């Protein structure tokens, strides 16, 4: 239940699709949904770091479809802040 | 609160070594080195030395090489300074200074003698009056060494109105006199005590000024 | 080594992207997108991920100050015959005259040729960065017995200068800049993002600081850096320049005992990230000017001063640099060095001399294969001697151009072999005749306002071993308004410059110093043709005669031992030594050389030797009788003249 | 080394102005400057650091300015409580090096000196020695003079004297003269006087006892 | 007569052969201080 996952401690190997939500979701904390052809939480702010690292490395990547998803995950990443993260629950879910 | 408590004095014969603590309260030791600073009567600062607190790494980075030697105790969270082959030059005041970078706090001083005569303590003597709207009195502190001499009125309480002139040298022992102010009225009707404290012989005396029959 | 969908919600639809790897993984071959996946913690709890992010110091005062970009490389010159660095051929380029430039992509692919992990896996830099692998370049030393390390990896892109301590325990504190492009700077790991560690900010670049908050506080207490200023001086010079600036600092260090044991503290740390910015700069620049062209002027002069700049590091740390030279370079200059008559070099425009000498040191880097480049550089300070007022201190221009042909001599008396010993004396006696007492006071000027007249001096390649401190305090501008120590500590500099021992730069490579019976007591030495002076307070010299001028009833002694074709002799001459003849019958109007090739001295009984001449033509001659030079008011005041044949004579009145 | 040059030894100014301590760097230092303020008989404290960075807890009435080789420090409104030597400091190369030091005086209206004199204790004289002080308190310029008389007669030997500095609070002058004799020498004579000679006073300020 | 520069052996055959793999080596650093 709960879409908006609780992340707890799977290669990328067996990994088809990767949902990502939005800033106003879940209250900022920025989640992800990782799952094999099985749901598994990851954190936000890692996975999209990871992808928008591997577009800069190939820069080759220059399609229209990929060139676009580049600077949307980081218009996507910078509109979580950190600092949001106070002393705040971040056992809300789970 | 941060504070660098010192030695009044030490008196040590020439040729000899010397200890000069620094003992350090109120933050983390270890977190901030400890800087050392020379400094003659009415002359300027000199910069000793640094130590890093809790890795000892030692920095003599001037004129005192063979002269210097900074430690470190954590668990007393005291910082040392070692002079050796004491003469007549090295007597002056010397200063343990907390170093973020600059010198955050200083401590109050330890005043260092070489001479070879001993500690004498020093004889306080009340100066009382043999009117107007405020009468003054005073105290004697003659015949002590080494300096320094820390003169308090009323245990501190009586600070506005207060002399306390320079210690003058001679025959090898210091002397010294402080004054105070008071409304005539409080006088005799309200007791005045003069605190004479002398670290070197640690000493501490009272007299209480009374009038003169 | 699949397909991932990508699904993400864009103010409120369903938007999806789909990253193949298959294509892009071949398309990058450098590219593991499995690594990166492993490195980022994706199933890491808030609670840890947030606990990392407060490790990491942050800025507070985060704000920088608008700053112009200056221009660097300019831009083609008209009709510029565009060479290849990769496919370099003779004859290209024809002479120093011809409009040159080396193309900008294959120049790059030479400097930053090799290929290594830029970001270290260390606990600091782990938290905050994705592993990195790129082609780099990088400036590595260390001090206080390798307990304090510094490595400049950089790119075409960004520089990393990374500080490391070690505690005399086990701990490691680091503390790392970044500099460059804001774009271009790296990949951040997890929550960060650059502006939380952005210390200097203006336009495209910034200065990034990445460090622990305790680390911070422990380098805090040795090390407060100026980030303001360091990234104004990194932005708004050229690369020429800055590199420069960094270079005086080391110099002007080295002759004092400020290298010989560093010390931890902020001038010494902050000097070893402007040396880090000097070689990025010059890459950086090429890098960015994209598939263009650079004029080979601009090269010359920028890959002179890193040329230097990396031996000054060299003898004062050891320091290592692996990555900032183009082959394609260092040939492209060696063939132009073909095109040049070394030995009238000096008779070419000023402009062009030091153009061709820094392509002399850059073509032929490591000195000790081609000798000749002494022959330019003897022939550029004879053609300045000649045409240089004598006595004055040296122009900021004659300075300039002889410090570039400066380096090259350097580097043979490290040598102990003699390399062409002949021309290399010459240099050294136009030094000495070069060296006045107003020269003098000009350096200890320039040591005092660390300006450019202290960098170098003609005096620190002299022959002359007179100078000590008290005489040169005699000489040092005594002016009330400059700052009294930092005069002495000029006197302490200057003097530790011509220490002839722990120096290895001043003398034995002539084969008239062999000669001597004790080294501290000579004084000068004027090398000839076919004889040279050993003048000196050593009655004991192994030399043909030995003269004595008057000295006086006080000082050591004057005596000019000469030394006949550079062969000692059995033994030190006996018997009292002769007399100095004088000279009256000679008149002050002379329209020849009569004085070619002799040296003309003069010497105070008391004081000891004041000028030194060396009569090379008809210019220094005419400028000797005419003007006031001849003195004879003076009675403790004489003038000898050293002749070719080995005598010595005293001039003692004109018609 | 690096030596930081504090020209001016000594700078008056009166209670409302505003002063500038210059110190002048052999080299440059950067923004490494501190400035410490020791009033007298106190350790120095830190007052700005960075060269215009003010510590937390002292007035806004301090602050600092400079960069590479000029170094000021700004105080301005000043008080009758910041009387103290003004040391800067340099901390970005070794060896740190302090400035020579700046005392700042204040000036005000001329006072009259409060006299008093104190006859040996009772129990100084049981103790042998007999010493007898004359306190001048409260006066301003600082030059006085002092000149004792006993029996109408003047001692010249025995009379040691001591000044202090500006008080923190009315920037005046106190001075302490103090006559030193032996018990008998003490009991010969019966009449002590301490004769006080000031600007402010053409005749002589006289106490006595007997 | 005069004073010139003492005449000097011409600059040796530049060797533009060598292959940049000759001129540096293997491409392939390790950092010293990781």
């Amino acid at each position: 239940a709960y879409p908006c996952c609780h992340v707890t401690q799977l290669a990328l190997e067996n990994i088809s699709d990767i949902y990502l939500v939005s800033n106003q979701t879940c209250d900022g904390f920025s989640l992800a949904s990782l799952n094999s052809p099985i749901s598994r939480c990851a954190n936000g702010l890692n996975v999209v770091s990871f992808f928008i690292s591997i577009l800069k490395r190939s820069s080759s990547a220059l399609t229209g479809h990929l060139r676009e998803l580049l600077t949307t995950l980081e218009t996507l990443y910078g509109s979580f802040s950190v600092e949001d993260l106070f002393g705040a629950n971040l056992n809300r879910y789970a | 609160e941060v504070k660098l408590q010192q030695s009044g004095a030490e008196l040590v014969m020439p040729g000899a070594s010397v200890k000069m603590s620094c003992k350090a309260s109120g933050y983390t030791f270890t977190d901030y080195w400890m800087h050392w600073v020379k400094q003659r009567p009415g002359q300027g600062l000199e910069w000793i030395g640094a130590i890093d607190t809790s890795d000892s790494y030692t920095s003599y980075n001037q004129k005192f090489k063979g002269k210097a030697t900074l430690t470190v105790d954590e668990s007393s969270s005291t910082a040392y300074m070692q002079l050796s082959s004491l003469t007549s030059e090295d007597s002056a005041v010397y200063y343990c200074a907390r170093g973020l970078l600059p010198f955050d706090y200083w401590g109050q001083g330890t005043t260092l003698t070489v001479s070879s005569a001993k500690t004498t303590p020093p004889s306080v003597y009340p100066l009382a009056p043999g009117t107007n709207s405020m009468v003054t009195l005073g105290c004697l502190v003659k015949g002590y060494f080494p300096e320094p001499v820390t003169v308090t009125w009323n245990s501190g309480s009586l600070s506005s109105g207060v002399h306390t002139f320079p210690a003058v040298l001679q025959s090898d022992l210091y002397t010294l006199s402080s004054s105070v102010t008071v409304p005539s009225s409080t006088w005799p009707s309200e007791t005045v005590t003069c605190n004479v404290a002398h670290p070197a012989s640690s000493t501490k005396v009272d007299k209480k000024i009374v009038p003169r029959d | 080594l699949s397909e991932v969908k990508l699904h993400l919600d864009i103010e409120g639809h369903a938007s999806h992207y789909t990253i193949p790897w298959t294509e892009l993984m071949a398309k990058v071959p450098g590219l593991s997108p499995e690594a990166l996946w492993r490195e980022a913690n994706v199933t890491e709890d808030l609670a840890s991920m947030l606990n990392r992010y407060k490790l990491i110091y942050k800025t507070s005062g985060t704000l920088g100050i608008a700053l112009a970009e200056p221009v660097d490389i300019p831009a083609v010159s008209e009709g510029s015959m565009q060479v290849d660095a990769s496919k370099v051929h003779p004859g290209v380029i024809s002479g120093l005259n011809s409009p040159a430039c080396m193309l900008s992509a294959p120049l790059e692919k030479q400097l930053f040729y090799y290929i290594g992990t830029m970001l270290p896996n260390t606990r600091p830099h782990s938290y905050v960065f994705y592993q990195l692998r790129c082609h780099l370049s990088y400036v590595a030393l260390s001090i206080n017995g390798d307990k304090f390390q510094y490595t400049g990896a950089m790119t075409s892109k960004f520089l990393m200068g990374t500080y490391k301590r070690v505690t005399e325990k086990g701990d490691e504190h680091v503390l790392s800049l970044v500099f460059g492009k804001t774009k271009d700077l790296p990949d951040l790991r997890g929550p960060f993002s650059y502006p939380s560690l952005t210390s200097a900010q203006s336009g495209d670049y910034s200065l990034v600081i990445v460090t622990t908050f305790v680390h911070y506080a422990n380098f805090h207490n040795y090390f407060v850096p100026n980030l303001k200023d360091m990234f104004s001086r990194a932005v708004t010079m050229t690369a020429a320049s800055y590199a420069r600036y960094v270079l005086q600092k080391l110099v002007l260090l080295e002759m004092k005992g400020g290298c010989r044991e560093p010390e931890l503290d902020t001038e010494t740390l902050t000097t070893m990230f402007e040396v880090s910015v000097a070689f990025f700069k010059v890459g950086h620049a090429v890098g960015e000017t994209g598939n263009g062209c650079v004029d080979l002027r601009w090269l010359a002069k920028s890959f002179f001063e890193l040329t230097v700049l990396k031996d000054i590091i060299g003898i004062c740390y050891g320091a290592t640099v692996k990555g900032m030279q183009s082959y394609g370079l260092e040939r492209l200059a060696a063939m132009l060095m073909a095109t040049v008559k070394m030995e009238e070099l000096g008779h070419l425009t000023t402009e062009k001399q030091e153009y061709a000498l820094r392509l002399a040191t850059v073509g032929y880097p490591k000195a000790g294969v081609y000798s000749g480049l002494i022959g330019g550089a003897t022939s550029v300070l004879l053609s300045a001697y000649n045409r240089h007022p004598l006595f004055q201190p040296l122009h900021t221009v004659m300075r300039e151009t002889l410090f570039i042909g400066s380096h090259v001599v350097l580097r043979e008396l490290r040598l102990n072999v003699t390399t062409q010993g002949p021309n290399l004396a010459l240099y050294q006696l136009l030094s000495t005749a070069l060296c006045s007492a107003l020269e003098i006071g000009e350096v200890l000027r320039g040591l005092a306002l660390g300006t450019e007249s202290g960098l170098f001096s003609p005096c620190y390649l002299s022959l002359r071993f007179d100078l000590t401190r008290d005489k040169l305090l005699s000489m040092a501008p005594q002016e009330a308004t400059l700052d009294q120590a930092a005069v002495s500590n000029a006197v302490d500099g200057f003097l530790g410059r011509l220490s002839l021992e722990r120096e290895d730069r001043d003398a034995w490579h002539l084969p008239a110093y062999k000669c001597v019976d004790r080294l501290d007591k000579v004084l000068m030495i004027i090398p000839l043709i076919n004889v040279t002076f050993i003048i000196s307070s050593d009655r004991e010299v192994r030399g043909s005669a030995l003269y004595e001028a008057s000295t006086t009833y006080l000082s050591s002694s004057l005596f000019l031992s000469p030394v006949i074709m550079n062969k000692c002799s059995q033994g030190a001459v006996a018997g009292e030594p002769r007399q100095i003849p004088k000279i009256q019958n000679f008149t002050r109007t002379q329209k020849s050389c009569i004085f070619c090739g002799f040296a003309l001295l003069s010497y105070d009984e008391k004081e000891g030797l004041e000028t030194t001449t060396y009569i090379t033509s008809q210019e220094v001659q005419n400028s000797i009788l005419s003007s006031n030079y001849f003195d004879f008011d003076n009675l403790h005041v004489h003038y000898l003249l050293l002749t070719t044949n080995g005598t010595v004579m005293e001039i003692a009145g004109l018609y | 080394d690096i030596v930081m040059t504090q020209s001016q030894k000594f700078m008056s100014t009166s209670v409302g102005d505003r002063v500038s301590v210059t110190c002048k760097a052999s080299q440059n230092v950067g923004t490494n400057v501190a400035w410490y303020q020791q009033k007298p008989g106190q350790s120095p404290k830190a007052l700005i650091y960075s060269a215009s960075y003010r510590y937390s807890g002292v007035p806004d009435r301090f602050t600092g300015s400079g960069s590479g080789t000029d170094f000021t420090l700004t105080i301005s409104n000043v008080q009758s409580e910041d009387l103290a030597k003004y040391f800067c400091q340099q901390y970005n190369s070794y060896p740190y090096t302090f400035g020579g030091g700046t005392k700042l005086e204040i000036k005000r209206a001329d006072a009259a000196p409060t006299v008093s004199i104190f006859p040996p204790s009772s129990e100084q004289l049981t103790s042998g020695g007999a010493s007898v002080v004359c306190f001048l308190n409260n006066f301003y310029p600082k030059d006085i003079n002092v000149k004792w008389k006993i029996d109408g007669s003047e001692r010249q030997n025995g009379v040691l004297n001591s000044w202090t500095d500006q008080d923190s609070k009315d920037s005046t002058y106190s001075m302490s003269s103090t006559l030193t004799l032996t018990k008998d020498e003490y009991e010969r004579h019966n009449s002590y006087t301490c004769e006080a000679t000031h600007k402010t006073s053409t005749s002589p300020i006289v106490k006595s006892f007997n | 007569p005069n004073v010139e520069v003492w005449p000097v052996d011409p600059p040796p055959p530049v060797n533009f052969n060598k292959t940049a793999e000759q001129e540096y080596g293997d491409k392939e650093v390790k950092l010293p201080h990781w």
